């Protein structure tokens, strides 16, 4: 039943094709008679299921162009560690990581660039970077360039591999449809074989590698006198002196004797006071478990062997009598369409990437990463952008879903059928949610400011008048902070120092401490849940609505990507889902915006800064956030008024490609309002008279100057908004953040 | 309403008619082109001004022009 | 096929007729550029190359004039002589020839050949025999004086040493 | 017993690859278990091999002919001739820059056509025309055959060879020569 | 014949023409840096 | 003029050297004489020298910074005029061997074709008849072929 079935020899690997610009689009084939078709051939080139009308064939492209995807990030993650190998301050970062700055960028000595090589220590001249390679490094027990060196060969052997094997599955070995409708086969490999064999192999690296190297690091051992890997798994003597349970080997795993791997294996829950990271006998404890959860996951669904469960059967099991046929339909859904399984993957990556800046903070899983304040604040940010996209992401292909993929038959009286029968309820809630928090949220801030410049502070919602103390996540704190010997009685420590006890210090900064929630904390929870709501809001209608609303009655027909259909009925720009996405992501990047924002000024407000020898904390801006958190003229001011300080003052200084990127990204992001406050009518007339002065010299081209299509004025709006609005903030923190951190 | 005119360099392409979603348009006899029909707008009153019509007049200019006009509920597209 | 490296199938745009052929084009320039230019362009980077290698010869005692008194170190000498404005008259000079040899037609695209073969610029006062092996002669010695000039240059630019006392016994 | 058709003259068990079919000078066996000649080109896989056969047999010979006697002007320091020591010293000196030009120069203006001619099916691999003295006769001959075989034989014990000289003087820091005399 | 049909392609050309253009600027301001006039 | 006086004068200039000497010295100081830190600091030394020794013969402002004459005065002619002669020299020659190609592709069977696909040779033969465009484009005016006739050229209605 689950059977490897192959098509062979199936496209021949010739050049003829390249040669041939928009082969592969029937309308496009025949070439450009107008600059618009470059703009198509572009816009189409991944657009696989609108080349062939064959699953199999978007199939086989998909699993091939997955490849071509590893193949460019192992040669990402090869550069990095190359970059880490030849032009870093790696191995001298590693005797004293609380004073060399991270460096793995040199400059060449051209036009005066040579400015941007900091003098960031460890015998070298360069960028300080921000990405936490050095941390990770570090945790994998990486110690010399030689190491460094051999991953980044060793990746682009694998990105060798990944062109191979997309070359291979592609052109000599293509898999038939049925390969890939085997959805249990893939979640038993997936659980089982990716995340639980993953987890348990990192383990395994952690155990005999990560941990004997840290341990001596963390005891003060010169890293060129740590012996090397393998000495640790040759010599067992020598890793019984670090871990004494190595003495009785592997005897007490198959005996259930397991307590003797207490010393390797822990449960001490809060950080390393060395290094303020998380204690790595905690991670490979954390990976063990994992990797038995998933191995044990993966062996849920029916293969070839009777047992297991088939996903069609548990789906329609689950049937109540509010939701009419409940999920019937739906493995039928997701074994047929890749863009109903990209709507779903895109949401949960994408919620993942934030759950991982959230954690990744508050429990830095790194050494001296808590402390390189530059790189926590990155890293939150970073996770926090690729997640926001994902989500936006899964909007757009749920309502590709719709257009072009959903049918009624399928979908009968099901889960799916019963939401868009209630599409009119649903949305008029939300809006109405969407309202209720914006009103509730954001007129806080302004009565605030409103009572602040009327001199009514006593009057104001705040800590010292009006108090909207968040009680239930204050209640959650003490609980998390009463767990520890209570209600995980085995736990030494909190889960997190955010939530309550100690302030763990590395020298004299802060790694964390508890964050305390008052009434600024409760305002800006509010403006999240609000601009969540009204993405959603944005997204959901744009998919409930991709296939006909009361204004639109055949929207389906027109597809997902149009203009509108007219100036008709009142006028019907921005109706399709492609413009509901649009939209979307301008309120994804206001949403996140404010989550950065607010996260930036809290860390350095209340939890990042330095601890003297008498022990009183020094906070970055000194707790200004409980009072100026409260009103926009606090934020304005004391956010980004004081703390663009940084960058505005670069020019002359080694940060001054922040300066320059930080104007650059503002005029970006100003560009971009030509294209999304026009429109193509008046830029093709202007071409026309452009055209002419050209006809005139006799030096007009063939190829007929266009004005952007409607769709791509809007496509070229939303990205240069987002890239110049991004891009300004990036400039700001890490300007900010490299000074003041 | 809105004003619909059929002009006559009109090539009984029919497109304008198969285009229209309110059933505005029809075709009708005419000696004036090879095809032997031409557009016919006897149904304006419901024409909510899209220009599907438009888009699909193959003829340069336009032989079907939509005048958008003053504003009705069946203009607007309004089912409340 | 190709005389010269016989792995190679022969260069279509090159023919045995045209002087020092011998199918030598493995890049295939003669694909990427019209023959006829390229036959013009090699015996005229020749023939400018010829004069520039007895020139750094025959500076040594053979007509120095009351204007002489000039080391001959090429970027010094470049230099001097610009600075001194002699350059801009031999440019113009240089300039008046070319446009006068080509009868105007000077371009890549305009420069054509009706009733002449590639090098043909009507210049035979002495009326010596042109149409037979002395084109190949021409040839051998104009390719000869390019590599010649390229090493005495770069003599010049190494060691800062005369190009004949080279040849003597010195190493670096 | 043996599989149904035909077998791989080298290894018995294995099935004989499609493309190489015993024809070859030195590709009797037909040995390609791993199956590289079903997915690569045969024609690029040969000039890479007789490419690898003639790079190996002159760096052979020239660790053998370095070690028993070198150039004096040459001031060869180290005596273990694949060492990073006396490679990093003929970089400096520009003797190893100077032969990278040529080699660079040969690879860009003759390696590269000669390659691209092979792919086109125009040219054999490895094939520059070259016997001066006529040691191998005519082209495509019973002589030329089993020179051709002779080449690949001499050039696949060179490559490997190179292997053995590399990492036993890595180990011992001795000469081959004085590794064969000592022990 | 197909590869340097696709090597003449529009963004190919351009590229490699605004490559070598950037190399000779770069090249200029190397040997020459700092150039305010003629 | 007070208000622009020759760099090599200018008290605002030196101490404008002085600066970014000390500037870049302040840095070296953090770095032990043989090592890559002090070197590269040392180059860029080194070039401040010549750049501001460079600079030395134009004119100042008050700010001690160079400011360009571009009036046509002959004696400011390596500011403006000769790198202005030079840009319209090699901007002419690009936008003519462009006009020259893109006649020669309105010759050919497919001319949108040859506009994404370029035909390298006669890109090639083009381009490197650039270097007289000024004669080239003087003998296309003459001649009656640089511009097309109003009575051709395609306009909307007035
Ligand atoms: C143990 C079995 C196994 C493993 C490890 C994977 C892993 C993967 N599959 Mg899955 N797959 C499997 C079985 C497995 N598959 C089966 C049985 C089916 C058919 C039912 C599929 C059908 C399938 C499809 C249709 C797709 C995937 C894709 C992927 C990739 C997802 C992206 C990612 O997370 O990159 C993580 C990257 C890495 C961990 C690095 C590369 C790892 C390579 C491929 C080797 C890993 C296994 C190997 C045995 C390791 C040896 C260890 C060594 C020490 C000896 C990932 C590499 C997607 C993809 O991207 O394809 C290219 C994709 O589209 N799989
Ligand atoms: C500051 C800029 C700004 C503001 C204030 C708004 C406001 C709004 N947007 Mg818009 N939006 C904006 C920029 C803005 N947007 C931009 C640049 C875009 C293009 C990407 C959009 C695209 C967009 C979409 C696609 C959607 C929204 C929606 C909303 C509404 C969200 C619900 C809500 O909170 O209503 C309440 C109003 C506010 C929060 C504004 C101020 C409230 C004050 C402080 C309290 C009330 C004051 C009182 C009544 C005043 C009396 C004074 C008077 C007597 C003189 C809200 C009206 C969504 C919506 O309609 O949700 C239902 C929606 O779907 N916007
Ligand atoms: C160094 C490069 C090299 C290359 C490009 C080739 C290429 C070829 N060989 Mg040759 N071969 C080589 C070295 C090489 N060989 C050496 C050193 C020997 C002596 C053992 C041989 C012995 C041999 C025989 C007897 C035959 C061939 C044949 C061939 C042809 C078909 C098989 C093939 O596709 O191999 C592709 C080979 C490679 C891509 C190189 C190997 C790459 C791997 C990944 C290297 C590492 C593997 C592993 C770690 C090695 C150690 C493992 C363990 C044993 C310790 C092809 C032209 C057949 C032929 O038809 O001849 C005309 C044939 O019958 N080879
Ligand atoms: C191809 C070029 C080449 C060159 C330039 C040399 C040069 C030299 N050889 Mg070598 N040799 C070569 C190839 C070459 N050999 C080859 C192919 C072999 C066979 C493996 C040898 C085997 C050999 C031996 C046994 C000796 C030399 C010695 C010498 C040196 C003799 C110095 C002298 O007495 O006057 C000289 C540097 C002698 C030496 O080392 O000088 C003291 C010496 O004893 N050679
Ligand atoms: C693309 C156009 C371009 C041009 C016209 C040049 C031209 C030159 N290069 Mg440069 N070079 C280039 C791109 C270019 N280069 C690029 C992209 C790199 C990075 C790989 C280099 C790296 C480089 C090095 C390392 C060197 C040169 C050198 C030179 C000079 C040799 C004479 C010459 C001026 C050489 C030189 O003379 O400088 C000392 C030299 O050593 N180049
Ligand atoms: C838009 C107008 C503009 C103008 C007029 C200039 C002009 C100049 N820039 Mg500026 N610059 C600009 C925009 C501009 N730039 C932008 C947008 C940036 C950000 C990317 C910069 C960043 C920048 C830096 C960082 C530097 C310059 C430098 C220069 C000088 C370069 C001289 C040179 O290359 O050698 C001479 C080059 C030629 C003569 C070209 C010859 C071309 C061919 C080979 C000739 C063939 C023969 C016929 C020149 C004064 C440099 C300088 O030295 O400042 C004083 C310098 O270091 N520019
Ligand atoms: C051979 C190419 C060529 C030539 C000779 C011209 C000539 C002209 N352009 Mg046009 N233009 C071109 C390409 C060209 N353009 C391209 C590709 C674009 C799209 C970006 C434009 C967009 C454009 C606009 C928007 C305007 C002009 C205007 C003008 C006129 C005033 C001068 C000017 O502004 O130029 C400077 C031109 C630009 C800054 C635009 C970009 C020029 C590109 C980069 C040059 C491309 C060269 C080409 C790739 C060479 C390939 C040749 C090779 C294959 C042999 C002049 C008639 C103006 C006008 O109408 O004046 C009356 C005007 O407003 N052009
Ligand atoms: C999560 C709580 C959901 C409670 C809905 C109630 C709930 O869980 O009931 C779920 C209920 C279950 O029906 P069945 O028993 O038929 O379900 C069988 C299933 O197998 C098929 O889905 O279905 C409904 O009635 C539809 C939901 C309408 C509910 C309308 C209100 C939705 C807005 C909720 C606002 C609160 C959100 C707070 C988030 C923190
Ligand atoms: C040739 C050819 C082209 C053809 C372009 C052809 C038709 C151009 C048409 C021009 C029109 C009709 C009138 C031009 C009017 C010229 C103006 C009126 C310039 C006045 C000078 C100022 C006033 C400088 C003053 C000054 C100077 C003196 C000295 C400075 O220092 C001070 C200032 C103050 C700047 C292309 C486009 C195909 C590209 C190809 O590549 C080459
Ligand atoms: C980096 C280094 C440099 C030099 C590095 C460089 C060139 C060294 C490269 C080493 C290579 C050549 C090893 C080759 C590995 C050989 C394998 C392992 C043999 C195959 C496996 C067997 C076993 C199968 C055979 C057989 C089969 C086929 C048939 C059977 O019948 C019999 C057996 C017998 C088994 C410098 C000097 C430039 C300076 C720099 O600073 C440092
Ligand atoms: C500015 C603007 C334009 C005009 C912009 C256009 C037509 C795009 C400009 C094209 C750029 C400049 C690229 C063209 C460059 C050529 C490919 C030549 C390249 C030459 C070398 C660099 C290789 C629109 O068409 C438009 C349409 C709808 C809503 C808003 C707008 C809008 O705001
Ligand atoms: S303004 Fe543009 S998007 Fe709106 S109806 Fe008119 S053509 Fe369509
Ligand atoms: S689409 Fe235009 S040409 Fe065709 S029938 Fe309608 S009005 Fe006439």
């Amino acid at each position: 039943k689950v059977k490897v079935v192959v098509d062979r020899d199936v496209v021949a690997t010739s050049f003829e094709k390249w040669a041939k610009p928009g082969h592969f689009s029937r309308s496009l084939a025949k070439g450009p008679k107008t600059t618009t078709w470059i703009w198509n051939l572009h816009a189409d080139a991944h657009d696989f299921d609108s080349h062939t009308s064959s699953l199999e064939e978007v199939s086989r492209k998909i699993f091939s162009a997955h490849f071509g995807q590893l193949a460019i990030i192992f040669i990402w993650l090869s550069g990095m560690y190359f970059h880490g190998a030849r032009f870093s301050n790696y191995v001298a970062w590693l005797s004293n990581p609380t004073g060399i700055k991270p460096s793995a960028q040199v400059v060449w000595p051209i036009v005066g660039q040579q400015i941007l090589n900091a003098d960031v220590g460890g015998g070298i001249q360069g960028i300080q970077i921000t990405s936490g390679l050095f941390q990770l490094w570090r945790a994998s027990g990486i110690v010399n360039e030689l190491q460094l060196y051999v991953t980044a060969i060793g990746g682009l052997v694998m990105a060798g591999l990944m062109m191979f094997a997309g070359w291979f599955h592609y052109h000599k070995a293509a898999p038939k449809l049925e390969w890939f409708q085997n959805v249990e086969s893939m979640l038993n490999h997936h659980l089982a074989g990716l995340l639980g064999l993953g987890s348990l192999s990192w383990a395994g690296h952690q155990i005999h590698v990560s941990l004997p190297v840290n341990k001596l690091l963390d005891a003060g051992v010169a890293p060129s006198s740590i012996p090397l890997p393998h000495e640790f798994i040759l010599n067992r003597n020598l890793m019984a002196e670090l871990y004494p349970s190595f003495q009785q080997g592997l005897a007490p795993f198959f005996t259930l004797n397991w307590k003797q791997y207490s010393d390797i294996l822990t449960f001490k829950g809060g950080l390393s006071p060395v290094t303020g990271g998380l204690w790595l006998t905690d991670v490979a404890h954390h990976h063990l478990a994992i990797a038995v959860l998933f191995i044990v996951a993966g062996h849920m669904y029916r293969t070839n062997w009777g047992i297991g469960h088939s996903m069609k059967q548990l789906l329609e099991a689950h049937k109540g009598p509010l939701t009419g046929e409940g999920h019937k339909g739906l493995y039928e859904v997701l074994t047929t369409s890749w863009h109903a399984n990209l709507a779903i993957n895109l949401a949960m990556l994408g919620s993942l990437s934030i759950i991982v800046a959230h954690h990744m903070y508050s429990m830095p899983p790194y050494p001296y990463l808590a402390t390189d304040y530059p790189t926590q604040l990155s890293l939150f940010t970073h996770h926090m952008w690729i997640g926001g996209f994902c989500i936006v992401g899964a909007g757009a292909h749920a309502a590709i879903y719709m257009v072009r993929d959903y049918s009624p038959t399928v979908n009968y009286n099901n889960v799916l059928d019963r939401m868009i029968r209630h599409r009119d309820a649903i949305i008029s809630h939300l809006n109405w949610v969407c309202i209720f928090l914006g009103t509730h949220s954001f007129g806080l801030y302004i009565h605030n400011d409103t009572m602040r410049a009327l001199g009514r502070a006593q009057d104001m919602f705040s800590d010292t008048a009006i108090q909207l103390q968040p009680v239930l996540a204050q209640w959650i704190q003490q609980i998390h902070t009463l767990a520890p010997g209570n209600t995980a009685v085995n736990a030494l420590a909190t889960a997190s120092y955010a939530f309550g006890a100690d302030t763990v210090t590395v020298g004299s900064k802060i790694a964390m401490m508890p964050i305390k929630l008052g009434t600024a904390d409760f305002m800006v929870h509010h403006i999240h849940a609000f601009t969540i709501h009204v993405t959603v809001l944005i997204l959901l209608k744009g998919v409930l609505f991709a296939r006909n609303s009361r204004l639109i009655p055949d929207k389906a027909n027109l597809g997902f990507r149009f203009p509108c259909d007219g100036p008709g009925r009142g006028g019907t720009c921005q109706v399709s889902a492609w413009d509901h996405v649009f939209l979307g992501l301008f309120w994804m990047y206001n949403a996140l915006s404010v989550v950065i924002f607010h996260f930036s000024w809290k860390m350095q407000s209340d939890v990042w800064g330095t601890v003297s020898s008498n022990g009183t904390v020094s906070h970055i801006t000194g707790g200004n956030f409980a009072q100026s958190a409260i009103t926009i003229n606090g934020w304005l001011r004391d956010f980004l008024w004081a703390q663009a300080s940084q960058v505005i003052q670069s020019y002359g200084s080694s940060l001054s490609a922040y300066g320059l990127m930080f104007l650059g990204a503002h005029f970006v992001w100003a560009f971009s309002l030509m294209f999304l406050f026009s429109g193509r009518g008046y830029w093709q007339e202007l071409i026309e008279s452009i055209v002419w002065a050209h006809n005139k010299l006799k030096v007009a081209p063939s190829i007929a100057p266009r004005a952007l299509s409607i769709t791509q004025g809007r496509a070229v709006g939303v990205a240069h908004y987002l890239l110049g609005g991004i891009a300004t903030t990036w400039a700001f923190f890490l300007a900010r953040i490299i000074s003041v951190g | 309403a809105h004003t619909v005119k059929i002009y006559d360099n009109c090539i009984g392409c029919t497109q304008c008619v198969r285009a229209c979603p309110l059933d505005v348009l029809e075709m009708v006899p005419w000696d004036g082109c090879k095809a032997g029909q031409m557009a016919s707008a006897p149904r304006t009153e419901d024409c909510v001004g899209c220009k599907r019509c438009e888009t699909a007049c193959p003829t340069d200019f336009l032989s079907i022009r939509v005048y958008l006009g003053g504003e009705t509920t069946r203009s607007m597209g309004l089912a409340y | 096929q190709s005389p010269a490296m016989p792995f190679l199938s022969k260069p279509p745009n090159l023919s045995p007729d045209m002087p020092g052929y011998r199918g030598f084009d493995p890049l295939r320039l003669s694909d990427a550029f019209d023959v006829n230019w390229l036959l013009e362009g090699e015996v005229k980077n020749g023939r400018v190359a010829m004069l520039a290698c007895l020139h750094f010869f025959v500076t040594e005692y053979y007509q120095f004039p009351f204007y002489a008194g000039a080391p001959k170190l090429a970027a010094p000498a470049h230099d001097y002589f610009v600075k001194s404005g002699a350059m801009i008259q031999i440019l113009v000079f240089i300039g008046f020839l070319e446009m006068v040899l080509h009868r105007g037609k000077v371009l890549y695209s305009d420069m054509e050949w009706k009733g002449r073969k590639p090098g043909e610029l009507g210049f035979n006062p002495l009326n010596l025999p042109n149409d037979k092996a002395m084109k190949d002669r021409e040839i051998n010695n104009g390719r000869l004086a390019m590599l010649g000039f390229a090493g005495i240059i770069h003599g010049e630019f190494l060691n800062g040493k005369m190009p004949i006392e080279q040849i003597t016994n010195f190493q670096p | 017993q043996a599989p149904s058709g035909a077998a791989m003259p080298s290894m018995p068990f294995l099935k004989r690859p499609s493309k190489l079919d015993g024809s070859l000078p030195g590709g009797e066996g037909c040995f390609d278990p791993l199956g590289f000649t079903e997915v690569f080109s045969l024609e690029w896989m040969r000039e890479a091999e007789v490419k690898h056969c003639r790079v190996a047999m002159l760096a052979v010979l020239g660790v053998i002919a370095q070690e028993f006697g070198t150039l004096d002007f040459y001031h060869a320091q180290s005596k273990l001739q694949l060492s990073p020591d006396l490679h990093n010293q003929f970089v400096q000196n520009g003797a190893l820059q100077q032969v990278l030009l040529f080699v660079c120069a040969w690879e860009f203006f003759v390696g590269l056509p000669a390659l691209i001619e092979s792919l086109e099916g125009r040219r054999e691999p490895g094939y520059f025309g070259f016997d001066p003295l006529k040691l191998g006769g005519t082209y495509g001959s019973a002589q030329w055959k089993r020179m051709a075989a002779g080449e690949l034989r001499n050039g696949r014990l060179a490559m490997i060879a190179f292997g053995g000289f590399f990492h036993q003087q890595l180990l011992t820091k001795q000469g081959i020569i004085e590794q064969l005399t000592h022990f | 014949m197909n590869l340097k049909k696709y090597l003449s392609t529009a963004p190919v050309v351009a590229t490699l023409w605004l490559f070598l253009t950037a190399g000779i600027l770069i090249e200029l301001n190397r040997f020459y840096p700092d150039s305010l006039f003629y | 003029a007070d208000v622009l006086t020759t760099c090599q004068q200018n008290e605002a200039f030196h101490k404008r050297e002085a600066n970014e000497i000390r500037q870049l010295q302040n840095r070296q100081s953090k770095y032990d004489a043989n090592s890559g830190g002090y070197l590269a600091l040392q180059a860029q030394i080194d070039q401040v020298h010549k750049r501001f020794d460079k600079y030395g013969e134009l004119l100042c402002g008050q700010d001690g910074l160079p400011h360009l004459i571009t009036d046509g005065d002959w004696r400011h002619a390596r500011e403006f005029t000769i790198p202005a002669i030079l840009f319209l020299y090699i901007t002419g020659w690009i936008g003519w061997v462009g006009r020259s190609y893109l006649q020669y592709t309105k010759q050919t069977k497919n001319p949108t074709e040859q506009e994404i696909i370029l035909d390298l040779p006669m890109a090639f033969k083009y381009m490197l008849s650039g270097f007289l465009w000024p004669l080239s484009a003087w003998q296309e005016y003459r001649s009656g072929k640089l511009l097309a006739k109003e009575d051709e050229i395609s306009v909307s209605p007035r």
